[PDB]
């Protein structure tokens, strides 16, 4: 069901607009190297909290 | 379907009565020391929001039961319902028509040779009302799933008879609240004839001033020759003492009878002269004690329908109770506001005829009624918005429409309040449509 | 619309009846040779599932016609409808309270010096049957599409009543299938007292052995001192003979008539005791017959409504027939299963008081009954599960409780069946509430 | 004095919604903010303003 945005457990602290990639245990962590980027967060989240961001 | 929910659930204790308050003390709470079972009275004595099932003390396999089931039945009503007017089935708009008095002419037999058939029109002012409210109330009853909540059909039917009244109580609450909104709407638009008072909470002497201005204004309204203030349309209207309704909250009703009426020896001399309806209170700032005619309200009803439907495979009724009604207030009946606090010096400029029509080349006379809340003078500056090259008011409100022109003039009447650094302007407007004049012909000489 | 479907659709032909008449002479098909039209009766003589349009024999242009429409209206019933206890319109839960017998004490005569007012609670067990089936049925009657399928209103109306009966017959059939489910539930849970006996339809003497064990077990149920041996709660209950019901299947009825009741000079000394109903057969493997009281079934009705709705847009009637009922089984009544295959040695461990409420720091006696077939000398291994240290139970069941427990306990009685390599553990369980005490000695010595 | 959440007992299907609202008893007649916070839940369950 093609989702435009997901809710993924943050593997660290994530700021709004941060590009995200996979982390430990499949968690979402901040990145900076295009290729690892699968989505951009739309809200701030602390480690262990869900963060919702658009795919793209 | 619940867990081990605590009793002190939605309770922030301002002090714990259970601990050292009743235990470690040499003070007020010494009379609760001789109580033995007082801890459990302190624990669930306020009531329990969720019923956890309790086993019997002696035989733990049994279950303690519900002994008494009380169904609290409430009946709400509308105090302002006595001001309603009826039912309007068809149409939407209400045309209100007031014919005002005219001006005398001098007798002359010689000018009457040629001024037979002369025309003098009436002074009619119209006002227009419209359906505002149309909302509905929705309450679902699943009949069959509520029967597991019950023994005793008397309590089952009383509970079902209560849910229908809660659709009926929601009409009384809103219609009180809409008819309270007609007072604050009509005060925010500055249409009340305000009377500045000092605040009656502050002293008993400033209350004694307040009682006089109610008894004085109520005399001024009921004068048989009428009065061209006290309404927003500024026509001359007498009122009747049996029709003046005072809308005063219970804060101000309590300061009256404790100070004024009880210490008075002649209660029918400091009384409020008429009908004191007791409101819960106004929502504006400083607005106290509105004095209105009964014809000031124009509340009509358009429909009152209880339309139902039934879901078969859900086995429930949905009750849709529609209320549509026309909620508006007159500007022909008198309406007096009793305002404490800072008021404008002039709340309202009212311009005689609000609308006018005049041939291009013709002329028209105006009258700026100034609702100044004090014994002060205010010169009116007249103005023509939308005029061009010949259309000009000559001062004192004599519009002289020129000719050539048809673009719907607007006539202003401004009262300036205050300093030049803050020139506060109170503008009353009239609109004028121009009928063309073919008796002239373009050029002349 | 269908293409060339032959009149043989799902037909598995044992032999060609056309060729067995046509070829073979001298055998039993010789009497079908003097039939002139036997090839045509043999073709379409079993009914046809799909109607090919068949042209007329005289004029090929015309078609043959559907002259008769025959509507089978089978009505079904519930053979177990006598087992129902009535109707519960209000409320949800049904409570059965049984006050068991107590244990004898020896006459004390000197230990009674301090035990006059010592109290011993009754052995009151209980059980709570709540509403289980909450279902509805559902039909669409798109009657305007159906008017093409019929040419008379007598067949249009008999068919519409035929779909209504399918709503009611589905209620009849499924109410039967839930009341068989309650037997297979109670057997799968091991609450049936297994009488272990090889199959009646296997040999003649195994048929008679069954009849000897039927009338033995029916006698053991009705003894005027009762027994704990036939509940799942192990209370001394007593059945009556008129209330016993036997639910054998259909083969076991016919074996009684032909093999032992035919040869019976005294049929009352052979046939089954109690009432015998005949059902299609239990789903569970090996379950041959079930002997229950009338009180074993607790089926109450809660709702039987049928509500219709009309879709104006699709032109159809929906017919929702709601059935809400309490489908539960009393564990206090005697019920015996007769089971043919290999069963386990222990089917159930029944634990006494079974809902306990100790004092924190106190002690409770727990006794465990073991259901068995051959019986044995098994063992009972007690335990208790709750997160405290302290709180140990003895090998006799006397549960000790810690002075600081504060968690709900779960007392187990585990019997091992089979080897230590693949152990089967039949576990009977209880619960304990703690009831916190107020010793206020935090550190003793 | 006291804050009153108006759906006191609530029951929500898993993956559902529920609209809570709060009455605030206050003598001072001051505007007061109501801070919505859900507890006892897992990763996923969250509440907004109103």
């Amino acid at each position: 069901y093609p989702l435009a945005a997901w809710q993924v457990i943050a593997g660290s602290d994530i700021k709004v607009g941060d590009n995200l990639t996979t982390g430990k245990d499949g968690t979402a962590v901040p990145t900076d190297d295009p290729s690892t980027v699968f989505g951009y967060a739309v809200e701030e989240a602390q480690e262990g909290q869900l963060v919702t961001l658009v795919i793209s | 379907t619940f867990n081990d929910v605590k009793t002190s659930l939605g309770i922030t204790e301002s002090y714990d009565i259970v601990n050292a308050i009743r235990n470690s003390q040499g003070d007020n709470f010494k009379s609760y020391v001789p109580l033995a079972t007082a801890n459990n009275v302190a624990e669930v004595g306020a009531g329990i929001l969720i019923n956890q099932t309790v086993q019997n003390d002696f035989i733990t396999s049994l279950v303690d039961r519900i002994g008494l089931v009380v169904i609290r039945q409430v009946s709400l009503n509308n105090p302002l319902k006595k001001f309603k007017k009826g039912q309007i089935p068809l149409g939407r708009t209400i045309e209100e028509i007031y014919t005002d008095i005219t001006k005398e002419k001098q007798y002359d037999a010689e000018e009457a040779e040629q001024k037979v058939f002369e025309r003098e029109m009436p002074n009619v002012k119209t006002l227009f009302h419209e359906r505002n409210r149309q909302g509905f109330y929705h309450q679902t009853i699943q009949d069959d799933s509520l029967k597991t909540a019950f023994v005793s059909w008397g309590n089952f039917e009383s509970f079902v008879s209560s849910i229908i009244n809660a659709i009926y109580n929601s009409a009384e609450v809103d219609e009180y609240e809409y008819m309270k909104l007609l007072v604050d709407n009509y005060y925010s638009k500055g249409l009340f004839t305000t009377v500045k008072i000092d605040e009656p909470t502050s002293s008993t002497g400033a209350l004694t001033e307040f009682v006089k201005k109610m008894r004085a204004t109520a005399r001024k309204l009921t004068l048989p020759q009428g009065s061209r203030d006290w309404n927003s349309m500024a026509v001359r209207t007498r009122s009747y003492m049996e029709d003046l309704h005072l809308i005063i909250d219970a804060d101000l009703e309590a300061e009256l009878d404790v100070d004024v009426l009880a210490k008075a020896f002649n209660m029918n001399r400091t009384d409020f002269l008429g009908n004191v309806t007791v409101i819960d209170g106004f929502a504006s700032t400083g607005l106290e004690a509105v004095l209105v005619d009964k014809d000031w309200f124009m509340v009509y009803d358009n429909l009152h329908k209880m339309e139902t439907v039934r879901n078969p495979r859900g086995l429930y009724w949905n009750y849709y109770y529609h209320v549509w009604q026309t909620l508006s207030v007159s500007r022909f009946a008198n309406a007096v506001a009793f305002v404490s606090g800072d008021v404008p010096a002039v709340t309202q400029v009212i311009v005689s005829p609000n609308i006018a029509a005049v041939k291009q080349g013709g002329q028209q006379q105006f009258t700026a009624y100034v609702r100044a809340t004090n014994a002060k003078d205010h010169k009116v500056v007249w103005s023509v918005e939308g005029g061009s090259t010949g259309t000009a008011i000559t001062g004192d409100g004599l519009l002289s429409v020129s000719g050539n022109e048809d673009n719907q003039l607007t006539v202003k009447a401004t009262v300036d309040i205050g300093t030049e650094d803050k020139p506060k302007l109170v503008v009353g407007e009239a609109v004028v449509s121009i009928r063309p004049n073919n008796a002239s012909g373009g050029a002349q000489a």
